[PDB]
């Protein structure tokens, strides 16, 4: 089965700093993708929406999403969603913003 | 149009099969249908899927219902379960069913 894992589920970031949220995916064959979609979807959210995929790290088996200069509005739960062909999986990530 | 998942509370005896039913249909998208167990911390753990073992997923004749079965239930299978679909519109989103509970009971001597 195509699966997604999150080795770190909680990110605690200082207000106005950047963060890179991540989840990994596991497949038993060379990673054939441009067949891979990944998205990070905020649960509460409304869109210019902010976390951008870093495609260059996909061959490392990671879906990494960068948010610059995090704001109060970035705080909350996110689904890390990875699609591979018609197969898919997801995990939850939480971002907490300290002052 | 999120999938439905029933019964909300399923109780079986350890050693027996436990079967949930997931209902879903999309006239406009393929995608595979997934079966999940929720961890303590609330993370969904993918058990099986259709179309893609202790876990079995099969499509019933009407096309929109799916049996999701624990083939031989163990006490430690008791927990929270759901099925999920994915759509791309208007943006990528998981649609989780409401969550159902499986309780596996001790078989008598
Ligand atoms: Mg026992």
């Amino acid at each position: 089965l195509f699966t997604v894992t999150v080795p770190k589920e909680l990110y605690i970031i200082e207000h106005g700093s950047d963060v890179t949220l991540e989840c990994n995916f596991d497949t038993g064959s060379h990673v054939n993708l441009g067949a891979i979609t990944a998205s990070l979807q905020k649960v509460e959210d409304p869109h210019r929406e902010r976390a951008t995929l870093l495609e260059e790290q996909l061959p490392l088996g990671k879906a990494s999403f960068h948010i610059p200069q995090v704001q109060v509005r970035d705080e909350g739960q996110y689904q890390c969603i990875i699609i591979y062909g018609v197969a898919w999986d997801y995990k939850y990530l939480t971002l907490k913003v300290k002052a | 149009n999120p999938p439905t998942f029933s019964p909300a509370l399923l109780v079986v005896t350890e050693g027996d099969s436990a079967t949930f039913t997931c209902s879903f249909s999309s006239t406009s998208e393929s995608f595979v249908l997934n079966w999940y167990r929720m961890s303590p911390s609330g993370q969904p753990d993918k058990l099986a899927a259709f179309p893609e073992s202790r876990f079995r997923v099969t499509q019933l004749p009407n096309g929109r219902d799916f049996h999701m079965s624990v083939v031989r239930a163990r006490r430690d299978d008791s927990g929270t379960y759901l099925c999920g679909a994915i759509s791309l519109a208007p943006k990528v989103q998981i649609k989780e069913s409401l969550r159902a509970e499986l309780r596996v009971t001790e078989r008598r001597a």
